[PDB]
């Protein structure tokens, strides 16, 4: 987050694995894997994308 | 058999007693520092996720990212544990609210708000029976030139007024369990005069807690407050709480969450400020039983 | 680190070896009574709930109440296990189906034909990947003058034979996935010749399974019969297989139940008698994973 430091907010990442419709809205998302940052508090957030494949390796 | 025991006296000998009857019931009543600031009672006070030993919040794929955490707080000291002697409960972020300088307050029901979130909803149905516990985080940031106070209320058989003087106990089903949606509450009562076509719904006064009772006293229900001041997000862990061990997660709400503004939204000089309030919640040890066709209610 | 071994010789001395490279895929190939009637490699011939060491047949609420058991097989003699190193899943009853004087055969896939099985179905479509063996229970009962004899075939990776002379591996997804309500065999190979609007569904000829190979072969696969003179019913116990440890259950069918007449249904004298056969199935030792949005198919 590269705003200023009186900026404040929460953001939600999100993962979702394969086969359903890729998701257009917050209520899709939230039921995936997923993380809740909060700007104010601290300004950088990562979040890890677990492997998870029905192949034991994807193609590039 | 006699009993003997030392007599109830003043601070300057005892009494005898013999059980006459068979049944406990037939019984008599058998009658039973240095810091002041301490509780005698601190569960029946609002503990802290640290005030009984027990930052990333996480169940299954979901998880909360937070340093705020003195300001959460453990139901009646108590714990969620299973019916002792799964990721369909997870965290589930419902729609957000917004919170203006002109808002009296929200209300939801648990399981209720939570009936149509993924696979917790489906199993909720597709039982007779299920219990589970819950992990309440209410989101709500400002700036350092805003004010306001917001008072999160965890409410256990929260049973609320309705809109009627005419008849009492009357509210549908339909709109005793909003959903998700919410629920909302009012500065004033206004009673349901349509006598022929009834409204059936709740009424709920903010300063009464919609139930007869003083909202400032609100505060012996394990709840939490939000000062915009101080803190943006308040976390509360339910316990299942009831009568019985397991019930009708379709018939009965156990727990109620009602959110007043205990002091009103204020930002800098603008005549009307808004601030979104958004609650994410889980479910927690959480286990259904006696399988069978699914239920399906007329939520209309 | 000359490698010395005998030699592949007659029946009335060796050869050397060394490795000359790091990758062993560069290597040479390396070459490896009383009662004749035993098998050499049982497993591939079909054993029974009992020919491997394993009646109320129960999983969860559901149970089945078994006599017959004899007529069982595990599957390449081996029994369902979990993804190594839950009551959605139980038994299932299928639309029953009607065997007539005139039936081919009928066929089913799975998990497909269980797609909308109460919340086994659901947590199929909320999750990216899951696992599942299974156990087949086919019921059909008759009359002591009845006769008649159903081959019941569990097939792995059972690709279908497609209707379409002019292009190839063209069934469409929601062809090749008829849900419970099942597919059917057909005696004779006709092609869709609609080439503007194409069937693109598959064309599945009995004496050639559905899939270019001969039926009086296909004991080769984990089977059972149901002989009407000596028995009523089969029991399949299915293991997961595939060249993956788990995938996708939407976009790939694991098993196919293939149930054809080898010998055709008589009664007494009656011109044209009929004889239902039920499907009962269960999922067994099953897994989930990768939990996100439901997945809504265009089955049509
Ligand atoms: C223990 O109880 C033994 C001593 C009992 C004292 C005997 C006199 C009690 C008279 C009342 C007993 C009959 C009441 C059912
Ligand atoms: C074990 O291998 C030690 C004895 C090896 C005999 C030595 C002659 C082998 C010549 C081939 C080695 C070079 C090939 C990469």
């Amino acid at each position: 987050f590269c705003g200023s430091m009186m900026a404040t907010g929460k953001l939600l990442v999100s993962y979702a694995p394969p086969g359903a419709d890729p998701p257009k809205k917050r209520k899709e998302a939230m039921l995936g894997t997923h993380v809740i940052w909060d700007i104010g508090l601290q300004s950088s957030c990562t979040m890890v994308v677990p492997w998870i494949s029905n192949t034991t390796y994807r193609q590039t | 058999g006699a009993q003997v025991s030392s007599q109830k006296v003043g601070a300057h000998i005892n009494y005898t007693t013999i059980n006459y009857y068979r049944d406990s019931a037939s019984n008599a009543a058998s009658k039973q520092i240095k810091d002041v600031l301490i509780k005698t009672a601190p569960m029946l006070n609002s503990p802290n996720i640290e005030a009984c030993g027990y930052l990333q919040l996480t169940l299954g794929n979901s998880t909360i990212t937070t340093q705020e955490a003195a300001n959460s707080v453990v139901a009646y000291g108590r714990w969620p544990e299973y019916l002792r002697d799964v990721a369909a409960c997870r965290f589930y972020t419902l729609d957000t609210v917004s919170w203006t300088k002109e808002s009296r307050g929200w209300w939801w029901k648990l399981p209720d708000a939570l009936r149509d979130m993924g696979l917790f909803g489906q199993n909720m149905y597709y039982h007779y029976l299920g219990r589970s516990g819950y992990t309440v985080h209410v989101q709500c940031n400002a700036s350092k030139f805003h004010q306001g106070a917001l008072g999160v209320f965890a409410v256990p058989e929260m049973c609320l007024a309705g809109d009627s003087n005419t008849t009492t106990m009357h509210t549908s089903y339909q709109n005793a369990n909003p959903g998700e949606k919410g629920g909302t509450f009012t500065g004033t009562f206004t009673p349901d005069n349509n006598q022929t076509s009834p409204a059936r719904r709740f009424c709920p006064v903010d300063y009464l807690l919609g139930n007869g009772t003083l909202l400032g006293n609100a505060f012996v229900f394990p709840h939490q407050i939000i000062n915009l001041r101080t803190n943006n997000c308040a976390t509360l862990v339910l316990p299942y709480v009831n009568s019985l061990s397991i019930d009708s997660m379709v018939k009965h709400n156990n727990w109620g969450i009602a959110i007043l503004p205990l002091a009103p939204l204020n930002f800098a000089s603008e005549s009307s400020p808004e601030i979104p309030i958004t609650l994410t919640i889980a479910p927690m040890c959480c286990e259904f039983n006696g399988l069978r066709n699914i239920t399906l209610p007329r939520l209309q």
